[PDB]
This record gives C-alpha cells, structure tokens and sequence, in this order.
C-alpha cells in the first residue's frame, strides 16, 4: 500500500506541482484538453484535484475546400483554410471560424491547378 | 476486481465506439490491417489471430475477464477507429471530422503542404510499406512476445509452483 | 543537482549453502520444503 | 464394495484414495503395468477401478465460489445469486431453483434472473461478460455504448460554436 | 506483480491515453520522435505499440 501510496504520492508529487507551472499535455493529470491549471484541497489522507477541460464541441456537417486556383496557380495554405458556413466563402482555422480577406499576407501560394482532381476555380 | 478495473482502464479510454466510415479514401493509402474486417465476425485484425495462437485443480480457479474477449476485441477496434480518421484534436474537443488528407499536411507542417498534393502516394507509401513491412514481420516473425509470455509463464509456474507446494 | 539510485548491487543467493553451510543432515531435512530454494533464486535470478 | 455410477457428483473410495467427482468414460491408454494415474501435482486424474479393469477419468465436481446480486437494501428486497463457473444442471435453494426463470452463462448459472435482448451501460458486473441488474433481475448483453461513425471526406467540416466544458 | 502490472497498466494506460490524442513533446516513453499518434492491438492480457 505504501508502494501504491507512493506511486500515488509521486502522482500527487506530479499532479498538484506542475499541474500548476505550465502547460502540461499528458492524459489523467490536469484535464482532458488543453491544461492551464488545477486546484487542491486537503483530506484526511490525501487530495482533492478538480481539472481543467476545455473542450470544443456541439459539432455539425458544414463544407470545406481542398484547393482553390486563383489566376491559374493552385493554393495549399499555411493559416486560413478554404471552408464554407454555407452561404459566404472564407479563411479560418482548424478548431474554429474566424474570417479574414484572402491575402498574400495569410496566404501561401504552390503549384498550377491542372493536375489535382476536385479542384475549384476562383 | 482490479484486474477487471485493470482492464476496463487500459481499455476503455474513449466514450462510445466510434467508427470511420469503411470507404477508404485519402489519397491512395494502404493500411488494411489497422482498421479490422467487418466482414470476418471476429472483428479483429490478423495480427490478433496469429497473437491468440502464438501464446501457449483443488480451488485455483480463474474466474473470466467481465470485459470478455469479443467485447476486448471490440473496444480495440474502436481504439483504432478512434485516432485514424478523428485525428489529435478530439482530446482537446469532440470527436468531430476535419479531412484527413489536409490533416496529413498539417500533420506534415508540424516536422508546406505543396509535398502532399503533388506527391499523395509517396508520403503515403512512406508508412504503408514500412507498416506493411513490420505487419508482415509481426505475421512471419514468432518469439517477439517475450513479455506477456514472460507474465503467464511465470504466473504459470507461479501456479504451478504453488500447486506443486 | 539530484541524486537517484538507479541500481542495487547484483545479488544471489545459495539457498543450501547460506541455509545448511555445507551440511548433508541439513540439506536432507532442508528438500521436504519443496520446491523452496528454485523461486528464491527465480526471484533473486529475476532480481538479478 | 457397492456399485459405481459415471457423470454424477459421488464421492469415491478407490483402494483407500478417498476423492470426489463425476466419473466418466476416457480415451487414454493405460498399459497393464499401471495401477492408476495422475496428471499433475498429485492429483488422481484417472483411475481404472480395481475390479472390472476399465479406464475412468475423475474431474472433482464442478463448483465454484456462489455471488449475490442485489441492488441495495433500501432500494428492495429481490435477489439473483449467481454460480461461479458450473453448467446449471448438476445443481443437485430449492424455494428459487425452481421458479419463474433461470439463466446460464459462460461462467456457471444465474437464478431469479432472465435473459433480456437489451444493452446497458451496465454496472454490477457478472462474469464472463453478461452482468445483472434490478432495472426482477435481468442479466444482459453489455453496450460499450452508442455504435457511431465520425464520416470523413476532403470537402466537408464539423463546425463547433459552442463549447462543453466538464469539470470532474 | 500485481503492484508491477499495474505499474504496467498504468504504463499501459497511459501509452494509449498520453501518445496518441494530441502532438505533445513526449518522446522516450512511447515514440521515439516528433510524435503523432499510435496504434495498439489486443492480446492476450497486453498492448502493441
């Protein structure tokens, strides 16, 4: 029990110390998500550790592009991903939406758009 | 109870079965073995076939696993659906689709995306012979499974010794 | 600046020696314990 | 000496070897020079009895360790007691082994139970993976949950705008 | 070896949990680069990774 109080104890060694130093990405030691922090209480023999567990979430069917040629040269982006919220075209993220114009500042260019096969134009 | 609090653990990482649609379309990658056969019953892949075959009273009962085999072989099968299709992010959100063959040039940004729309096949063909290569060497080659033989064996013994006491 | 062990000193034991010290009377009432000596020095053949 | 009766649960006097089981028909091969056999550890695995010179094999009586299935005592009163690893014929609790039903699993028997063709996320485990419940005890096959399948495609996405955040 | 094997679960549970949801910088534990996901098999009583 001791060796298991132990390994527990160097869990909670790990667990209350880091889990409140910086970001730490490990399963089933402060929150199944992004970590940011933790908070302990005492109990007779041990600890308490609620954890922080952002989420994103309530997920639907919207679309997405895989390429779009503009002025005869196909674009694979860097940041700012082609999609669709199902009326106005834009540049977003992975996680989420955040519109931006298409620029040469957000935007990468490579290759000609005559080989790949579901391309659109614009 | 452990031991069955054991498994359920290390098996039961993830909330529900989910599953990628068996279409397998990303760009012309090869993998049939990871994703396990619906068409077989045993909803296993081969791997675990040749693993079953591989390895080899006055009250020293065993009482079974609740999470029995079939029901194991299922939640593995989920545990491969779970992290090919639904990629890095359903541990920082829900388990929602973003396509795979973007999420390989992402997942290539991470180590530009102009290597994967004009060469799918090489960076694919990367893994799948090299994961063919060692599934193949996983099938051909026997006595890579010292450990769990080492745990039943001595346990075996350690049974065998204490029936022998 | 840390300190850890990482090891023990590698270490066997003769059951019949460090039990009997060379002894065939002691040895004789030392085998109706079984298999006895075999799993120590599994054990210690494991620790080692 | 009296006579010998195979595949019932008897208790057996062979020679001054005093053990217990069901008796039955092998397919070994005692040679004349044997008296009788073991397999493992000093445990008689067959005997060829000592007057009509035919093989038997003796398996001690099937049995195992007897658990009781109830939901609470404040919640009721209504058991299921389950036997650990026997196929429930050679039970011979007469007032429930004889009743409305009575259910078999891969690790022995179930009583005051039935089967349904349910799915659960279950949560008093059983064995053998069917487990029971009060929902009257029924004993089913466990769900690991929903069967659901994260539909990928090149041109398509899943857009959150909300959030669930759970804290544990 | 229960205190191991569960030393080993805990291992066990966390080499599919810690190596596989998420691109972190563990490395030496399981993986042995920039690592990117995982993918275990049953056995009788373990993992493949």
């Amino acid at each position: 029990r001791a060796a298991e109080i132990r390994a527990s104890a160097n869990l909670a060694a790990t667990k209350m110390s880091e889990c409140v130093l910086g970001q730490s990405k490990r399963v089933d030691f402060c929150g199944k998500g992004y970590h940011l922090m933790s908070f302990p209480q005492s109990a007779p023999h041990g600890v308490v550790f609620l954890h922080v567990t952002y989420v994103p979430a309530q997920e639907k069917n919207f679309t997405t592009a895989p390429a779009i040629c503009h002025d005869g040269k196909a674009h694979f982006p860097r940041e700012g991903v082609f999609v669709s919220n199902g009326t106005h075209w834009f540049v977003t993220q992975r996680n989420f939406y955040e519109p931006q114009i298409i620029t040469t500042d957000n935007t990468f260019v490579s290759g000609n758009c005559d080989v790949v096969i579901g391309i659109v134009n614009n | 109870v452990e031991q069955d609090k054991n498994t359920q653990e290390v098996f039961a990482q993830v909330k529900q079965i989910y599953k990628t649609p068996p279409i397998k379309d990303f760009g012309g990658f090869n993998f049939s073995q990871i994703l396990p056969d619906p068409s077989k019953p045993s909803k296993r892949s081969f791997i675990e076939d040749l693993l079953f075959n591989k390895v080899t009273f006055n009250g020293l009962t065993v009482l079974p696993p609740l999470l029995t085999d079939e029901m194991i072989a299922q939640y593995t099968s989920a545990l491969l659906a779970g992290t090919i299709t639904s990629g890095w992010t359903f541990g920082a959100g829900a388990a929602l689709q973003i396509p795979f063959a973007m999420q390989m040039a992402y997942r290539f940004n991470g180590i530009t995306q102009n290597v994967l729309y004009e060469n799918q096949k090489l960076i694919a063909n990367q893994f799948n012979s090299a994961i063919g290569k060692i599934q193949d060497s996983l099938s051909s080659t026997a006595s890579a499974l010292g450990k769990l033989q080492n745990v039943v064996n001595q346990n075996a013994q350690a049974l065998n010794t204490l029936v022998k006491q | 600046t840390e300190i850890l062990p990482v090891s023990m000193t590698k270490t066997s034991v003769d059951c019949t020696m460090y039990i009997c010290g060379d002894s065939t009377e002691c040895s004789n009432l030392l085998l109706q314990y079984g298999s006895f000596c075999t799993q120590l020095n599994r054990a210690l053949t494991g620790i080692a | 000496s009296t006579n010998l009766v195979k595949n019932k649960c008897v208790n057996f006097n062979f020679n001054g070897l005093t053990g217990t089981g069901v008796l039955t028909e092998s397919n070994k091969k005692f040679l004349p020079f044997q008296q009788f056999g073991r397999d493992i550890a000093d445990t008689t695995d067959a005997v060829r009895d000592p007057q009509t010179l035919e093989i038997l094999d003796i398996t001690p009586c099937s049995f195992g360790g007897v658990s009781v299935i109830t939901p609470g005592t404040n919640t009721s009163n209504q058991v299921a007691v389950l036997y650990q690893g026997v196929n429930c014929t050679e039970v011979p609790w007469r007032v429930y082994s004889t009743g409305s039903n009575v259910f078999q699993t891969r690790a022995g028997c179930l009583i005051g139970a039935e089967h349904v063709n349910n799915s659960y996320e279950c949560d008093i485990p059983i064995g053998a993976g069917i487990c029971a419940s009060y929902q009257s005890i029924i004993a089913y096959t466990m769900s690991l949950g929903a069967e659901n399948s994260v539909a990928y495609s090149n041109n398509s996405i899943a857009i959150p705008t909300n959030f669930t955040i759970s804290v544990t």
